[PDB]
Order: C-alpha cells, then structure tokens, then sequence
C-alpha cells in the first residue's frame, strides 16, 4: 500500500514576536516509512533541526514529529517540506501561525 | 479510566543487505517507554520514559534477547510472505506487528490484542477470544492454517493474559506520577474570512494530556455535523497534544456557534464562542 | 516486557 503523508506545521506555544518557542512539523498518516522531511526559514533548509524516533499508529500508518528550537519574528517565514514516494514532488507547507 | 500496554514492530526489508531492519517500540498508556534499533551502533531496549531507569540490567538483557529473536521471525516472515505473494527480490517490503493488552480502571484485563500486517495492510489478527484467527486474504489462509495447526495462539493468550498484564500493573506503579496524571485543554476561537458571506471559525485545544479529546460545534444547541473540519491530534512536543475543529459560518451570524472540548482533565465542558 | 514470536508466518 502507499498512503500519502499528512502534514502540519506549528509552533509548540502559541507564537510571540521575541519569544523562545519551538517549531514542529507533524508528518503522519504515511506508508511506506521511507520519507524526507525539511523545516525551512525564509526558504532554506534548518540544518539544526531533530525529530523524533519511527512509530506508527493504529491503521499501521507512520508518524513522526520534526521540530526546532526558534524566535519567530514578523517577517520571517517558516516551512516544512516533505517528499515521498506516493509525492510526484516535494509538498511544501507555509506555517501559519494566526491559523 | 483504563489502561494499556502495547509493543510496536516494523521490519524492513530492503535490497542488498540480507539482514531487514527491525524497529521495536512498546507504550503504557500510548507513552513510549523503550525502544530497539537494529541499526543503532549496539542493538539494545533502551530506556524511553523516565520511570524505566530503575530496570537493572538483568532486565534489559531479557529484553534485547527477545528483540534479537524477532529481528529472525521477522526476517524469516518476510522472506515467506515474499513468496506467498509471488514478489520479485530486489525490492523493499514492511511487516508490523502490534501486541498488548487493555486493562480497565480496576487494572483488571479488558482486551488481549495480537495482529500482524504486510505492505501497510492487515495480514492475520489474533481475535478476540484469544483462541482463533482473521486472515485478512488468501495468502494469510495459509498463514491461519499453520497456526492453528500450531496452536500458537495458547502461547499468545498466555502472554497476553499473564505476562502482559502482569509487567503492565509495574510499569503503572513506577511511572505513577507521570503516566496517571491528566492535563486539561486550554481553549480559545480563531475567526477567518472564507468566501463571500462566508466565515471560518477554529476551536482549538492545547496542552492537554491525554491524547482522547472531543471537540464539537453547535448551532443553538444542535450539534454541527456538515462543513466541519476536525484536524488530527497532533504532539506539541512537550508531551501534552493540541487539535482543532473548525467550520463554515454565514458571515456576521457568528456568535450564534459555540462548541465545547471534553476532556477527562475536565470538570466540566469547556464552551466558548469565538468573541471579537 | 515485550512478546516473543512463534511459528513464523
Ligand atoms: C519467544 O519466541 C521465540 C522465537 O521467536 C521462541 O523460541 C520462545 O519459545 C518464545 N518464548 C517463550 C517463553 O516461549
């Protein structure tokens, strides 16, 4: 089979100008668990960013979560990009955080 | 309210290598609390949750001697579902596997769980009884017959039953102050225009443990069911979970929606409207 | 305390 992969893009904390937070992208709802996932900023790949360990859940479909310690700013734009077998190309998600 | 334990297995085949890669991870209460790697550096149950540090290493030897014995059923599975299905070499399949067992309030057995998929789909499930099996598809027939023939499942009940409930009641009593504790949803409405006359309103729920939630919208008193978006659960990161509901109002009759979070942190309903 | 396998599929 091949499900492809459900995205979210958020903040851990509710997003405040200057203050320390956190940025996570949810990748899950994917099969097989072969996927590349990128949180970006203003556009290019976050080199320091973790992600947590392979799991799945109850429909057997892959879950992950990748995120980044980060000051959000006004302008500053962030991203997660995601490609995977069932993707003809990388889907890419803009954080919104007044969502 | 109940409780559980469950252990979730992948393997991975994949071109070339002869040894699949094997992932092993068991919960309590749907909280990770060891793991196995077949690709770490040296291959071993390591400690995930806090409460499991206290586990000497008689402990995890056990442990990682049985994850070394399924990376081998694992390996040998996939090679036989490879030719139940007439597959080609060459390529890369996943196996999962999900044990464990439910418990309810009084710590007593609810549920024995047991069941296996291919390629991301059902292959062969342990019913309920513990005693007979579901072969999802003809391939897995073959698989039904072997076992039954077997009598594996005597071994799984036993597990199930025994083993597996006892180990759960401990990890209950060592991980007791955070495993048994409850975070409340903090809820608040978001309002976005969407078409014309249209609007969006977004109940959310943040930092609340556990994961089990309810959100509901409702127009003076009967409950939304049409043009109305439920986002899936998602982890905020710091172990309590965050999900929202939205749906589709007719601009300017807004205050006439309110929806409310269940939780079981929650003495009562949340209800809120969105308040310009 | 994690199961352990039997007869393979
Ligand atoms: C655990 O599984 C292995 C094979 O995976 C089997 O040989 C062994 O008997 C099982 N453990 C017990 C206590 O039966």
């Amino acid at each position: 089979i091949q499900r492809t992969p459900k995205i979210q893009v958020y903040s851990r904390h509710p997003a405040e100008n200057g203050k320390s937070n956190f940025l996570n992208c949810y990748v899950s709802g994917f099969h097989p668990s072969d996927i590349e996932v990128d949180l970006l900023k203003n556009g290019e790949r976050i080199e320091k960013v973790e992600h947590s360990d392979l799991s799945f859940s109850k429909d057997w479909s892959f879950y992950l979560l990748y995120y980044t310690e980060f000051t959000p700013t006004e302008k500053d734009e962030y991203a997660c990009r995601v490609n995977h077998v069932t993707l003809s190309q990388p889907k890419i998600v803009k954080w919104d955080r007044d969502m | 309210g109940p409780h559980s334990m469950r252990y979730f297995e992948t393997a991975v085949s994949r071109p070339g290598l002869e040894e699949p890669r094997y992932i092993s991870v068991g919960y309590v209460d749907n909280k990770e609390f060891v793991r196995f790697d077949s690709d770490a550096e040296n291959p071993r149950y390591e400690p995930r949750a806090p409460w499991m540090e206290q586990e000497g290493p008689e402990y995890w030897e056990r442990e990682t001697q049985k994850a070394k014995g399924q990376e081998q059923w694992f390996r040998v599975s996939l090679r036989n579902l490879l030719g139940y299905y007439n597959q080609s070499a060459g390529g890369s399949h996943t196996l999962q596997q999900m044990s464990g067992c439910d418990l309810g309030s009084d710590w007593r057995l609810l549920r024995g769980y047991l069941q296996f998929a291919y390629e991301g789909r059902d292959y062969i499930a342990l019913n309920e009884d513990l005693k007979t099996w579901t072969a999802a598809d003809m391939a897995a027939q073959i698989t039904r017959r072997k076992w039954e023939q077997s009598g594996a499942a005597e071994h799984y009940k036993a597990y199930l039953e025994g083993e597996c409930v006892e180990w759960l009641h401990r990890y209950l009593k060592n991980g007791n102050a955070t495993l048994l504790r409850t975070d409340s949803p903090k809820a608040h409405v978001t309002h976005h225009p969407r078409s014309k006359g249209e609007v969006t309103l977004r109940c959310w729920a943040l930092g609340f443990y556990p994961a089990d939630i309810t959100l509901t919208w409702q127009l003076n008193g009967e409950e939304l069911t049409q043009d109305m978006e439920l986002v899936e659960t998602r982890p905020a990161g710091d172990g309590t979970f965050q999900k929202w509901a939205s749906v589709v109002v007719p601009l300017g009759k807004e205050q006439n929606y309110t929806c409310r979070v269940y939780h079981e942190g929650l003495p009562e309903p949340l209800t809120l409207r969105w308040e310009p | 305390f994690a199961p352990s396998n039997y007869p393979a599929l």
